């Protein structure tokens, strides 16, 4: 599969950026994570971006580490995540999914078998927020062995020596952090540029981003869409008792955003 | 790319957002120059002296080894000044902090005994310091909380999670994940992202290179083994750094047992764990068979730590040093026979050195053994938790 | 008749019933011979160095005399092992007992610790030990009954007067009067009949010849003023002996002045109270026109005997020291500030002394001077005291 | 006067010991004071030892330590004692009375203006617990410059230079200390025949006595008669809410052991 370079070849010919939401699965339990995830689809998400419950969330701010409780309270294991990911996948057969994930829920059971995992539920790429490129070279070896792409955060301090490493290593799509600290919805041109110059995935934009506007300079910059957490989730968090707003809310932001990429 | 190795074998490394490794890089540079400078080991040196103290006294016991062929000296790291040896690398990191430019300082803590030692080290030094600690261990550790703030220092409550080391020490990178330009995270053991094992280590070294001239002027010769305890690795690291190439001394490595291997409730990542990536390293740590990182447990609250360093991981791989487990009830029995047979109050950590020490005489008392057990820290910290266990029964 | 002269100009003197005149005449006479015996010089030298941990620091204050022109070091007697300056004389006394053949200990004790220093000095060297404690402060010093029944000794409730310090020493006085062919009255402070006085002192005495050797090679010359609290007078007259013909240099002691010396709620008997027999001695107390002995009071339990050595009433009646007083509220600023500004808690019987320095720091900031605080000991037993005081305001 | 002299050639013309009881004055009150003094009197005691309350009573047993204590608590002074015991002399002209006082209550005005105050109120003799015979000096000269005997303890422990230093300092009687320790109703011959050979004032012993029999050997060992406090103090505590009860107790205590010098 190329379900990422396909989406962006049709995106491309309607001038879109991409609009990407990340969610974690099992938030708030498994069924009403499955209807979260195709109210997203249907409201015109054009990618999913999605967290598996880790123990401990470093990279990530309040509003997610909420929901990886939320999940664990539910009692979301990485198995039961990937039975979700294959009944996403026979729902929606050309949607790119990409998983967030912690290095050591790569790595316990054998990197190349997590790996292959993937590949077999039909995922369509990785990124491992504690691996850094450095450390990277077993992760990315064992995503491109079985076809998925491994994405690279591109941070605002990047030097060029790190940019170059990016575009060379990452596949799928390169993703842009929009500032320091933590995901987070209370809290880059010439990275754009020398992005495009050494050939890196198309960038997405990502932490921080709330409001429609936001998506709309993202496109502007270059970037070629923007993924927005934080703002998603806090929609979840709001209607945990009334789960059929929790969907109209859900259903009318994304469209927002959506829109706000074209 | 890197200066030094991150790497002891397979364990270490540098497992942290990318956002992080030029905070770390910028540390290891920094490190390397100071290392080599002439002034900054002289201001190093002439405060570990005039203000910590140092050298600590390398105490014989007289009492305690009666009737047997084992010869026990002390490394008493308990009198230094905050009574552990987790003054000699706050020191040697707010130097470090100083000469990058940071002025200000993040540590978390359990206890509160490292938080306790960065504030002091901070309030000497001149630097801001702030302290993330469990918002319950603040109800429960409002004596240590109360001499952070007379220190000057900031104490922040965290409710994510259960306040246990993990959530402390996450709360604490994600804040150095924003404000590294002008903060500095002051890890607390020799575990953590690379290059914190090797400096922490560093810091941490003069221990065994003053016991070994010590126990070279009192026996003329360097002991069978030196024995330390092990939460995060830092002062058993520290005492064992320089007797490494002595291949003659043995080099044990004691980590909590708590309730005792078999039940679960342990503190023994390295030599009960599996390898995982967590805290920045690859190294053996408590988790579940998901992959979902867990708690160590232990009597003593400093021994907590639920993975161990790099360097201990890789001294037990090859051979050159050998681990084990000492259980909460062998940790208080020798916690009473120091203070009743030598008049010293060892911390509980401590205590868990020593138990091993005093099994390693008791078991085979006609072997001829001299051994120096680093007593890490003073136990007045621990009076009311030893009394409380021994008004339990 | 007696080997050495037991008054200082008038005061001192052997004030006990004459029962007990053959016990204090058997401890002068030994200690006259431990004194010019090379091997009780050698033994006792040893245990302060690799035990208690001598020298102690030397450390110069940087941040608090910023911006005056006096330049402040502290004796580190809070690095001692222990905690606190009593460590150096219990030990003494313990060998002294030892050497007389003695197996049995008495001391008492208010605060507790002179109590915890007989008992770890005790437990060190075989001996058995019987500490007289109030019934009260045995509710509420709890951590140092502990501690001492940790350390094997056995704590005696006494229910007999207020339990003030007045009846903890008479207590053991009377036990004494009974026992002391076999047990050896280990005084707690430089006062009380001779040869107490003297013998406190020389054990004590270290203190200033360390100091004086230490200013010396970091400043080049003696200091303008040598300060310490006083509450009986061994840590103050530990640091001065050495400098009592360097004529040049100020010797200071600091009495408890409570709530302030207009209340008569004060402990400065030296300069507040009446020539009195009693202690043994003939010195200041505080006493009623009736000569009924009275109380001292402090903030610091520990500062609170109510007479004081007789060698610091006759330095002060020819001039040679100084004694001043200090509040409660001095020695708790004092006490905050040295928390914040080095990293140090230190004792609030030390904390007296700080603050007479801060003081004339503070009053005349351009006047060039070089003193040394003797801190006799470190503040984390005072810890809930301090915070209590501050949770009030 | 010569109130001992005359008293002891009394006895001896009699071959009789002398039976000397020892209260706290102003215990339990002053009027009942005065009134155990009289019974003790009229019971036959020869002589009276007078404690006079003091705040740290340090050679005192326990006993003794609570006849202190309830002194103060009928709020008993040094000069309510002196206004007592010149009640006493103008009753009783010719028994001899001494006292027993701490070091800092003699002190405390003037050492030889509170042997003029003796002298004035008719004490004979003065016993300083705390002030052993090498720092009598300024002690024994003012009593002897107000015709007051300074009285000293010979203690079991006593060597041959201080037998000689108590023969020749003392007057009256001289103390011969029972035991070590301190007073208490709950726990010789060389040194009686050493203080004879050296001429010593006629021995008392004391501490310990406390029945009868006791009292009949101190006289056969050589002591001139027996002092007894604890034992005495110890019936007033007894009956201290029956005061009728407290003097027939007492008087009944005193005759038998009055009877037993005989
Ligand atoms: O919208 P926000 O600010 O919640 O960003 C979330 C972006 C997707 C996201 C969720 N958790 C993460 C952890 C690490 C990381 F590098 C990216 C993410
Ligand atoms: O009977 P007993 O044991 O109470 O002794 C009392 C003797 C008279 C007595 C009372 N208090 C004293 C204090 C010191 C001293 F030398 C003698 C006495
Ligand atoms: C902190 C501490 C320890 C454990 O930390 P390590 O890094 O494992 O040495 C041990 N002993 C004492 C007294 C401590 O304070
Ligand atoms: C006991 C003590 C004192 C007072 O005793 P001195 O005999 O007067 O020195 C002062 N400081 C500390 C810390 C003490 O323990
Ligand atoms: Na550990
Ligand atoms: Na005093």
């Amino acid at each position: 599969m190329e379900r990422y370079e396909n989406l962006f070849a049709q995106l491309n010919d309607r001038r879109e950026g991409a609009f990407v939401p990340f969610v974690t699965l099992g938030d708030p339990g498994i069924e009403q994570s499955l209807k979260i995830i195709d109210t997203l689809i249907d409201a015109g998400a054009d990618a999913l971006e999605l967290g598996v419950p880790f123990s401990d969330p470093l990279a990530d701010g309040p509003t997610i580490q909420n929901a990886n409780l939320r999940a664990f309270a539910a009692g979301v294991t990485p198995a039961q995540c990937f039975e979700m990911l294959a009944l996403i996948r026979e729902k929606h057969p050309t949607i790119p999914i990409g998983l967030l994930m912690y290095a050591n829920l790569v790595f316990n059971n054998g990197i190349d078998a997590f790996y292959a995992r993937c590949e077999q539920v039909g995922v369509d790429s990785v990124l491992v927020a504690d691996v850094p490129v450095e450390e990277s070279a077993p992760f990315r070896q064992a995503a491109l062995r079985h076809n998925i792409a491994p994405i690279f955060i591109c941070p605002p301090n990047a030097d060029d020596d790190l940019l170059r490493q990016v575009a060379s290593y990452g596949r799928g799509y390169t993703y842009l952090l929009s500032r320091s600290g933590v995901t987070g919805a209370e809290n880059l041109h010439h990275l754009i540029e020398k992005l495009k110059e050494y050939h890196a995935a198309p960038a997405l934009q990502g932490f921080g981003i709330s409001s429609p506007e936001q998506v709309s300079a993202a496109v502007r910059a270059g970037a070629a869409g923007a993924i927005s957490g934080s703002a998603i989730v806090k929609i979840i968090e709001k209607n945990l008792a009334s789960p059929k707003q929790m969907l109209a809310e859900l259903r009318s932001f994304v469209s927002a955003m959506k829109a706000a990429s074209r | 790319t890197t200066l030094l190795n991150p790497y002891f074998g397979e364990f270490g490394g540098m497992y942290v957002p990318q956002i992080l490794m030029p905070a770390l890089n910028q540390l290891e540079e920094a490190f390397v120059s100071a290392q080599k400078d002439p002034e900054f080991q002289a201001q190093f040196a002439d405060l570990l002296k005039n203000y910590a103290g140092r050298p600590t006294a390398l105490t014989k016991c007289q009492n305690i080894t009666a009737g047997t062929r084992t010869t026990l000296y002390l490394k008493r790291e308990d009198l230094l000044h905050g009574g552990a040896h987790k003054t000699n690398q706050v020191l040697g990191q707010a130097l470090l902090a100083k000469r990058m430019g940071k002025s200000e300082i993040i540590a978390e803590t359990g206890a509160g005994q490292h938080g306790v030692a960065s504030a002091l080290a901070s309030a000497l030094l001149g630097l801001k310091c702030r302290i993330y600690m469990g918002a319950k261990d603040v109800e429960r550790q409002s004596p240590n909380v109360f001499r952070m703030r007379l220190m000057g220092a900031e104490v922040i409550p965290v409710h994510s999670g259960s306040a246990t080391l993990k959530d402390l020490w996450n709360e604490a990178l994600r804040d150095w994940s924003g404000s590294y330009e002008t903060a500095h995270y002051m890890l607390g053991t020799a575990a953590g992202p690379h290059p914190y094992p090797t400096i922490v280590r560093e810091f941490q070294r003069m221990i065994g290179e003053e016991t070994k001239a010590q126990i070279l002027d009192k026996e003329g010769r360097l002991p069978d083994a030196v024995i330390a305890c092990v939460g995060g690795g830092s002062n058993a690291i520290g005492m064992f750094a320089d007797f490494i190439n002595d291949t003659s001394v043995g080099l044990i490595g004691v980590e909590p047992g708590g309730h005792g291997i078999e039940t679960g409730e342990h503190g023994a990542p390295l030599k009960h764990g599996r390898v995982g990536i967590y805290f920045g390293m690859k190294a053996p740590m408590m988790q579940t068979a998901d992959g979902q990182i867990e708690e160590s447990y232990s009597i003593s609250a400093g021994l907590d730590f639920p993975s161990v360093g790099p360097q201990h991981a890789y001294l037990n791989s090859i051979g050159r040093a050998d681990y084990v487990s000492i259980t909460d009830d062998e940790a208080l029995e020798a916690f009473k026979t120091l203070c009743r047979h030598e008049g010293i109050i060892p911390a509980l950590e401590s205590s868990h050195a020593l138990a091993h020490a005093l099994k390693m005489m008791r078991e085979q008392p006609e072997k001829e053994q001299l051994l120096v057990v680093n007593l890490s820290g003073r136990g007045d910290k621990d009076i009311f938790t030893v009394h409380d266990i021994l008004k339990a029964r």
